[PDB]
RNA sequence: ACUCGUGAGAGACUGCCGGGGUCAACUCGGAGGAAGGUGGGGAUGACGUCAAGUCAUCAUGCCCCUUAUGUCCAGGGCUUCACACAUGCUACAAUGGCCGGUACAAAGGGCUGCGAUGCCGUGAGGUGGAGCGAAUCCUUUCAAAGCCGGUCUCAGUUCGGAUCGGGGUCUGCAACUCGACCCCGUGAAGUCGGAGUCGCUAGUAAUCGCAGAUCAGCAACGCUGCGGUGAAUACGUUCCCG
């Protein structure tokens, strides 16, 4: 077997890929019971559609941390990593399309003296 | 023109004199005054030759005007403050009479920063 | 913007219609980051438009955009210490942005009891050439023309 | 602050240690169960008889060296002014500046 | 307000003052300093000199004012307008 | 339909229409509708005369609303006034009575702003 | 507020905590007794330059190590000074307290001792330029010193106006983390007020 | 029967050295160990104001970090017990035996 | 085995390629790579200025009080209100209100503290005490916006919650002046705000919740952190400010 990880702004996805049918088992739930957002499902399946290996891989995925969007992004990255591990000669397609790049966008730390990371208190000149 | 005076400690009659002197500057301002505040403060140390310090702040249609002086008593400080504020208001005018001399104008003369650049043909004059 | 132009964000194609313009539309109607609600609103509006007309919604959306897309806009210019309203040609991206913003706003103050219905009616009348956004484009073109004397700088 | 006020707290502590250990708590342990006969007990009146300094409610933790009554930190028992200078000199173990 | 299990709160000083006041069925003016005590039906006729911060204001109890505190009838801050 | 001297709205669900009685809010309406058996989601024009009379006698039975409640409230405020208590004179001069700050806010008791 | 304390800048990198112990429930009273010990030792000993005081705690037994430039002053030849310090440290409820009195190898390379000496010289009669120059030359004469800066502020020379003066020799890289900057501060008692003296000393890098 | 050894210190280097020394001692006595299992570092954060009086917007942050190590042994021969109660460690690190 | 936790290390150095370049700095693009050109964010603040702030953290020269300006106690005040200014929160609604079901976090705290199961109250809450100095137990197994279903049909309303009447709970010696919270009723202004003005360039603004310190209780809508969802726009330096 093979196992990869996807990490998207603290959302961690552990995946397990076998050559079964395109069924999605996400922590004992399916792709529709989970992820009831069409854009999210497209985001998951995009590496498959650009690699055209749809409905020919059984997927077991572990989800922990973050919200649905971060989980979806980490899941897509994990799928891309599993694909490159399984079929190395597809790397140009996945890399050019940007699915092999971990997204280094994290919640910016809140700073003292400011209400938010960048938002500043209203200052009155008068 | 409504002015609020925020003194401190001992300064009898300073508030009324300051309010009446400052409120006469409303007509001198070329734009409506949104707010006007005056603060009177006396230095505790007897060694200070000019103990009384007066400050003002006027919101001249969003433009901040402020001045600060020192004096030996309330009357002198207020009068010097009025003179200083009048000077600042004169320098702030920004209506047409205030900027008619600064208009680059001077057709082909008195090169200024905003003077209209000369139009140049593609070919050399010769 | 003092040191030079800034990179653009390559936002992705919509999954269920496959066009860039619908994603631009959802990001225009978006509020407070509630993307799902915006997508629901726009999909409902497009399906309403398809039901009323009977054809694909994207073609009618493009027709409405072209009906409301502007070409000439007026900006305040300061030359030689004086400000005038100068008519300026509009780059394609700015024209599409203006069209989308006008559509969203003028649909926001319609009177159709729901955002979906207001948006659908606005896009339909824009496709037909009767919308208030079309009127806004008419006024902006008239304003640009009335100041054609100042186009020389 | 004032040495009078600095020392005024310690007698409150030893009074609380003298009283609140069992006398000012056994009465409360009787008021808790409604089955307990509180009305003829009049232990509410008895607890009122006790001096106010027996009450921990009047206790005011101050700077253990300076007597400053505000900006107190329980971990060190120190004022905010004092901990900042004492940490910079490395006198509190395992304390340093933060960065993340 | 105070919980009902604890019961009404009255300081012992004025409590024993009023109970010896009513044992011989005459009410004199009682000088008190506890604004936090509650009005209890044994005060019904007694006139209290409740402290204000500067002086003591005479307070004659009636039926309606039972259940309140003596401080309800000794106003502290004085204001007449600007 | 006239209930306890109050006309109902023309088309509202029952409990919310019952809130239009002065002594009745959302909780009271729900609980009285649950007790007296009429369903809560029925409109105000589908009611029968028997439904009206069962609401009428139940409300007159274990509730106080409208004139009696208003006069009781006014009597309570007046009695609080005449005993000279703190809240009394607080009511007397139209200032907040529950310790609210009066340096800036409390226009509700003060009314609209007046300039001097 | 311009510069943070150099010891606190490199606390987790170059410098070390001056009190080594661990406490979970008893952190507060440990801190209280520590500061009590520090103030007692600062008050009692002033003739010899007390450069640094360390405290190590382990259950009952407490270890207080102090560095001085003149150990003989602080120790009784029969233990008289040792007896006195041991006794009033027993009085400080330190249970069993044992003391390791130590000596600084090169007094002129220690910033705290330098500030102590300059402050003492300033207090009696000495012009401040003389004191700063003498200290700078003495510390520069030391083999390992790479840069020293001396600054003292206040009513210098008994004047009515306060002034700040500083002389530097060599390199004093206050912004560099790996550079170990020895920082020392001490207030001089004059008849006209209080004069604050600070010393920075640079002695290469540590890696 | 196994006895738990818990380590807590403010300095990671000292706690690592203590862990390795304890492991060396218990292996000297002839025991079976698991190894210095690392545990999450506890972080206590404090924020203060720099100036004594005003200047609130200027704050300084401090933190206290505690490092935890877990030592577990098996086959507790009395020689190992006696060796455990004959170990000297820096005053910074405390050892919890359970 | 895969995460994860925490120790050691590698990895970005214009390293390489191509072109501009004085063959110089530098600069443009490409490849490889997780990341490309000080990667993102912190900590770090030169000589000085403004006699800026602080004798009320502390220390301190000089002056002053010393049957008091020192000190102990009860009560009161710091919460006063015709107004004015400033920072915020909640709204004026359908991109919503209400009801039912249902999914995903991080960080942090806890010994005379966290406090679970159960039972009793409608609800604050009461009784009771399991297990926990805690990667273990408790903070519920942790969220809310989100998703699904119903209802409301554009109204000063099923919006909005101020004010006020009544009744309670908890802490505390004691909630009158002057606490928080719960229940019933009451249902104000408010229909998107003039002149003018503020913040923000990307995981940012906007929006949603969670935690901590101080703390018996809390006036916390404040401050310091943590994560969830997540935009638009930048043509360009003529004008405003530094």
């Amino acid at each position: 077997p093979i196992q990869t990880v996807g990490r998207r702004k603290e959302a961690v996805v552990r995946v397990r890929l076998v050559p079964g049918t395109g069924q999605f088992n996400l922590d004992g739930r399916t792709l529709e019971n989970y992820f009831p957002n069409k854009v999210h499902q497209q985001l998951i399946k995009a590496p498959l559609v650009t690699v055209d290996r749809v409905d020919q891989f059984d997927i077991y995925a572990h989800l922990d941390g973050g919200g649905p969007s971060g989980q979806a992004g980490a899941l897509r990255l994990a799928i891309a990593r599993a694909l490159i591990l399984v079929q190395p000669e597809d790397r140009p397609a996945l890399k050019k399309a940007g699915f092999l790049t971990r997204d280094p966008r994290a919640i910016e730390r809140k700073k003292y003296g400011l209400k938010k990371a960048r938002k500043a208190p209203q200052y009155s000149k008068r | 023109m409504d002015v609020d005076v925020s003194t401190d400690g001992e300064l009898p009659g300073a508030a009324e004199y300051a309010r009446e002197k400052i409120g006469r500057l409303s007509r001198r301002a070329h734009r409506p005054v949104l707010h006007a505040r005056v603060r009177l403060t006396r230095h505790g140390d007897p060694a200070v030759e000019r103990p009384v310090i007066a400050q003002a702040n006027l919101d001249v249609n969003g433009r901040q005007v402020r001045a600060q002086v020192e004096g030996v008593n309330a009357r002198e400080a207020v009068d010097r403050l009025e003179a200083r504020l009048r000077s600042r208001l004169e320098r702030i005018a920004e209506h047409w009479e205030a900027r008619r001399g600064g208009v680059p104008a001077e057709a082909g003369r008195e090169w200024r920063h905003e003077s209209e650049p000369a139009r140049r043909p593609g070919y050399f004059p010769r | 913007p003092r040191k030079g132009p800034a990179p653009k964000r390559p936002l992705v194609n919509d999954p269920v219609y496959g066009s860039q313009l619908v994603t631009q539309l959802v990001n225009k109607v978006l509020l407070e980051g509630k993307k799902s609600l915006a997508e629901r609103i726009v999909y409902g509006a497009l399906e309403q438009a398809r039901e009323k007309t009977g054809t694909d919604p994207v073609v009618t959306l493009k027709r409405a955009l072209d009906n409301v897309k502007p070409a000439l806009e007026v900006r305040s210019r300061r030359v030689g210490g004086a400000t005038y309203q100068v008519p300026v040609e509009v780059r394609p991206d700015r024209s599409t942005t203006l069209a989308l913003r006008w559509l969203v706003n003028f649909s926001r103050q319609r009177r159709e009891k729901t955002m979906v219905e207001r948006l659908a009616n606005e896009i339909l009348d824009a496709s037909n050439g009767l919308g208030a956004s079309v009127k806004r484009r008419e006024d902006t073109h008239k304003m640009a023309e009335a100041n054609r004397a100042f186009a020389h700088y | 602050a004032k040495k009078s006020k600095i020392v005024k707290n310690e007698q409150r502590r030893e009074l609380v240690q003298r009283y609140a250990e069992r006398r000012a708590e056994l009465k409360r342990t009787i008021r808790d169960p409604a089955s307990s006969p509180e009305r003829r007990a009049a232990a509410v009146s008895a607890l009122q008889r006790l001096p106010r300094d027996s009450s921990p409610v009047r206790l005011r933790n101050r700077d253990v060296v300076d007597g400053r009554p505000r900006g107190h930190l329980r971990k060190f028992g120190l004022s905010r002014v004092r901990v900042r200078e004492m940490a910079h000199r490395g006198e509190l173990p395992g304390v340093r500046k933060a960065s993340w | 307000p105070r919980s009902l299990k604890k019961g009404p709160f009255v300081d012992d000083h004025l409590l024993k003052k009023v109970d010896v006041q009513n044992e011989k069925n005459t009410k004199q003016v009682i000088k008190t300093w506890s604004r936090r005590s509650t009005i209890i039906p044994d005060f019904i006729g007694h006139t209290f000199a409740v402290h204000d911060g500067r002086k003591h204001v005479p307070v004659f109890v009636t039926e309606a004012m039972v259940g309140h505190k003596l401080g309800e009838f000794a106003p502290t801050r004085t204001f007449k307008g600007h | 339909a006239r209930l306890v001297g109050v006309d109902l709205p023309r088309d509202k669900r029952m409990e919310i229409a019952l809130t239009y009685i002065y002594g009745i809010g959302r909780t009271r309406s729900n609980e009285i509708l649950a007790a007296t058996g009429i369903d809560k989601n029925m409109r105000t024009k589908d009611l029968t005369d028997d439904q009206v009379t069962v609401l009428r006698d139940y409300i007159e039975g274990n509730l106080k609303v409208e004139g009696d409640l208003r006069r009781e409230v006014q009597a309570d405020i007046r009695r609080k006034i005449e005993i000279g208590c703190y809240q009394g004179l607080r009511h007397r001069r139209g200032l907040p009575v529950r310790g609210q700050r009066t340096k800036t806010n409390a226009r509700t008791r003060k009314g609209p702003k007046r300039t001097i | 507020g311009q510069k943070i304390n150099p010891h606190g800048f490199r606390l987790g990198i170059t410098t070390e905590w001056k009190s080594r112990w661990y406490a979970d429930k008893q952190y507060k009273d440990y801190v209280k007794e520590d500061v009590a010990i520090r103030k007692l030792l600062a008050t009692g000993l002033e003739r010899a330059g007390i450069a640094d005081v360390e405290i190590e705690r382990t259950r009952d037994r407490v270890r207080v190590d102090i560095h001085t430039a003149r150990p003989g002053i602080v120790i009784g030849r029969r233990g008289t000074e040792a007896d006195r310090i041991r006794a009033d440290l027993e009085k400080l409820t330190g249970k069993q307290v044992q003391l390791n009195i130590l000596e600084v190898k090169n007094p002129e390379s220690q910033a705290q001792l330098v500030a102590q000496g300059v402050a003492e010289q300033l207090s009696n009669r000495v012009a401040f330029r003389r004191a700063m120059r003498k200290a700078i030359q003495s510390a520069m004469r030391q083999p390992n010193v790479k840069g020293i800066r001396v600054q003292c502020s206040g009513r210098l020379g008994g004047a009515e106006m306060s002034r700040s003066e500083f002389y530097r020799e060599g390199r004093v890289p206050l912004h560099t983390l790996r550079a170990d900057i020895d920082y020392g501060l001490y207030e001089a008692k004059t008849t006209f007020g209080r004069i604050g003296v600070k010393v920075w000393i640079y002695k290469g890098d540590i890696v | 029967q196994k006895i738990r050894i818990r380590l807590k210190a403010y300095d990671h280097e000292a706690i690592d050295a203590s862990a390795r020394k304890i492991v060396e001692t218990v292996t000297r006595t002839g025991a079976s160990v698991v190894g210095p299992v690392p545990l999450p570092t506890e972080k206590n954060v404090y924020c203060v104001i720099r100036s004594p009086h005003k200047y609130k917007d200027s704050r300084e942050h401090f933190e206290m970090r505690t490092h935890k190590r877990l030592i577990d042994i098996l086959d507790p021969t009395p020689k190992t017990v006696d060796a455990l109660m004959r170990i000297d460690l820096p005053a910074s690190v405390d050892v919890n035996i359970q």
